[PDB]
């Protein structure tokens, strides 16, 4: 199965809130229940620096988790793929200083 | 010319959005249609 | 007998027939959800 | 005794729970789901 | 000058349909993760 990258383009799918997620499962997995009654990431960060010679950071973040946001673009109708890397300190990353962009001038 | 083309463009398809939000407009309603009969049996059983 | 195996029906009914409540559900929304793709690609048909 | 009334406590709790979790999915889905709606009209609101 | 204002306009809108259209396309999977797993349960 080779890798495509417009699968994280149409992907339905997004991080939630997932708090009542685990809830959800917990009055779930009880019914049920009760009707009977190093990392592997630093070997994949030894795995580059096995095959390739060095740490090359640009690939460290590729290791990571990326998020991959489809857009568009008004003028053009085109489209523009607007990015945030797990470690990246700009929006949407992981590590982000608040305050943070929020809606509440636009939803209004 | 094409500001009345531009024009006829707008007013047609302006109409297929409420169409298509009061084809949506329905929604919210569904399973507080649907499951509110539903959530009746929660303190029942 | 009936004590305990009537206490039963009023739960036994339930746990049958919420899966066609559900089951229902589903469908329901999936067919009126649909919709809505539906007409959006309409409007780029328009548009 | 207690072989029934614990093990009839197992539906007790497991049947009305089970449909606890219908509230926020009507509660959760529904509040969401308006904000399409909020898009759409918006669209209009553009032009 | 109109005409301008009036095209660019068109383009806008239809773009944020198509920025909607994911936006929509989620309910349906939205649909399943908050039934589905509900119905072995009950079963």
């Amino acid at each position: 199965p080779p890798i495509s990258p417009e699968e994280q383009l149409t992907a339905p799918g997004g991080d939630t809130a997932t708090a009542e997620d685990v809830s959800i499962t917990q009055e779930n997995e009880e019914i049920l229940a009760l009707v009977q009654r190093r990392s592997l990431v630093e070997w994949l960060d030894r795995g580059w620096e096995a095959l390739a010679g060095g740490d090359r950071p640009d690939w460290l973040w590729s290791r990571r988790s990326i998020s991959v946001v489809l857009r568009h673009h008004y003028g053009t109708k085109q489209r523009f793929v607007v990015v945030s890397y797990e470690n990246s300190v700009a929006w949407g990353g992981r590590r982000a200083r608040p305050p943070r962009l929020s809606s509440e001038l636009a939803t209004a | 010319e094409r500001a009345a083309v531009l024009q006829a463009q707008r007013t047609a398809a302006a109409a297929a959005l409420e169409n298509a939000a009061l084809q949506a407009a329905e929604l919210p309603v569904d399973i507080e249609r649907r499951i509110r009969p539903i959530e009746q049996q929660v303190h029942h059983i | 007998r009936s004590t305990g195996r009537s206490a039963l029906a009023v739960l036994i009914r339930a746990c049958r027939r919420i899966q066609q409540q559900l089951q229902r559900t589903r469908r329901a929304l999936f067919q009126r959800s649909n919709a809505v793709l539906t007409s959006l690609h309409h409007v780029r048909m328009l548009l």
